[PDB]
């Protein structure tokens, strides 16, 4: 999960 | 008396990271699903926050010393700070003489009305409109906002938070940094470093109240399949 912020975090 | 080079240096990054994350002219917001005036803010209002997560990210990546906590904590943190962080850099554009938010044009003026029709209650939106006059009566530099704002991300007293001892630390040199660049740059600010860390605990309860309502927002999945991906990640309740 929290798929979307660790893309976003790099 | 002065600031040190390590010092200047992280207001000059946190300056910075706030001018690239945050752009005055608002012309992105038309790609929002537009403002209509049961619930009929809810689609505006959920794209406004959900962008607004990205820009809150962005600037908490470029926070000396975020960027090596690990990703877990950088998640517990941004899980809880967001809503704060928002409703933070939000006083740059709430105007006192309108008591609504002006993000450029006439359609993107949110006055408190506005936020009723997208789920929320006065018990909400009163405090919140107190918070940001008596935020934006202190005048606050644009350095001490954008400290505030890398302050109260860098909260240790979150839930799920880890490292509590790193980012205890980072905040100890914020504070610092804050408190120092008061006294020496802010002529007449002996009450203003206390001031504001009365605004971080007024945040806390904000956010205690949104959530709240967000929850009951959340349980109806008619209103639910209005917000977006990103905002259910960000306010949901994963570990
Ligand atoms: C977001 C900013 C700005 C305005 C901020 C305001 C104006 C509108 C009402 C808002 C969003 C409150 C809402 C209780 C949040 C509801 C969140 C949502 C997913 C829809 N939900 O229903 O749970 C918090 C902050 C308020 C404009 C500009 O300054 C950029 C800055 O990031």
């Amino acid at each position: 999960r929290h798929k979307i912020l660790h893309r976003l975090l790099q | 008396h002065m600031l040190s080079d390590e010092q200047m240096q992280i207001i000059n990054s946190l300056v910075e990271a706030h001018h690239k994350t945050y752009d005055d002219s608002y012309s992105d917001f038309v790609r929002f699903r537009p403002p209509v005036r049961r619930l009929s803010m809810l689609p505006h209002l959920a794209d406004l926050v959900s962008y607004s997560i990205q820009k809150v990210i962005g600037f908490a990546k470029m926070i000396p010393g975020f960027r090596d906590l690990t990703a877990e904590d950088q998640i517990a943190l941004l899980k809880s700070s967001a809503i704060e962080i928002i409703m933070l850099r939000s006083n740059q554009s709430f105007s006192l003489e309108d008591m609504s938010w002006s993000c450029g044009g006439p359609d993107f003026k949110y006055c408190i009305n506005d936020v009723t029709k997208a789920g929320h209650t006065l018990e909400l939106l009163e405090p919140l409109v107190k918070f940001q006059v008596g935020l934006k009566k202190l005048k606050l530099h644009e350095e001490e906002h954008v400290l505030l704002m890398a302050i109260c991300l860098l909260s240790p007293d979150r839930p799920g938070v880890q490292d509590h001892v790193r980012i205890e630390a980072l905040q100890d040199r914020l504070c610092d940094v804050l408190q120092a660049y008061i006294r020496i740059q802010h002529p007449g600010g002996r009450l203003l470093y206390a001031k504001m860390i009365q605004k971080l605990a007024d945040l806390r309860s904000l956010n205690e109240e949104h959530s709240k309502q967000y929850r009951s927002l959340s349980f109806q999945p008619e209103h639910s399949m209005q917000l977006t991906p990103l905002v259910l990640e960000v306010f949901g309740s994963e570990v």
